[PDB]
């Protein structure tokens, strides 16, 4: 007349900042050891 | 299913990948150096956002269930075409609807 | 001082359990 689930998309951003943090963590962890 | 449903299933597979990723990064590294702090930190942010999302989404749906009321009043029933409705083939009821010039009932009869 | 091994994943399971319960309680209460 005129005028679901959690977002597989909107949530994904968080998964990207996460992955990025983990990657940076790869750098920091690796350089010391 | 209502536990796994509020979050998308591909999101659950994704969080599993996030878990194994954090675990293996931890493996590559009770305080441990520096990197363990950025790992645990980013996982903290992540898990906080996820628990918040499950909470909010489940709240929204449980709100929808309580905010949706089926047909109750008659006038309300008259304006919607989704649920069909009717009466007896021959009776005082049908003849009532017919001979009645009252607005709502007139619409219903129409 | 966690004993780790099995006890670790036990504690993890209870954590998941209580997490789902508190989130569900929050949503229902809202």
């Amino acid at each position: 007349a005129k005028d679901s689930a959690l977002s597989l998309s909107n949530v994904a951003g968080v998964f990207y900042i996460l992955v990025g943090g983990l990657g940076l963590a790869m750098l920091v962890a690796l350089i010391e050891f | 299913f209502s536990f796994l449903d509020p979050l998308a299933y591909e999101i659950w597979m994704a969080i599993v990948f996030a878990y194994i990723l954090v675990s293996v990064v931890l493996f590559l590294v009770s305080p441990r150096s520096l990197s363990a702090r950025i790992v645990a930190g980013v996982w903290w942010f992540f898990t906080l956002i996820i628990i918040s999302s499950y909470t909010a989404n489940l709240a929204a749906f449980l709100t929808v269930e309580r905010m949706v009321s089926p047909i109750e009043s008659a006038e309300d029933l008259s304006k919607q075409t989704e649920i069909a409705y009717g009466t007896l083939d021959s009776g005082s009821t049908k003849e009532f609807f017919r001979r009645s010039k009252i607005a709502v009932f007139d619409k219903m009869w129409t």
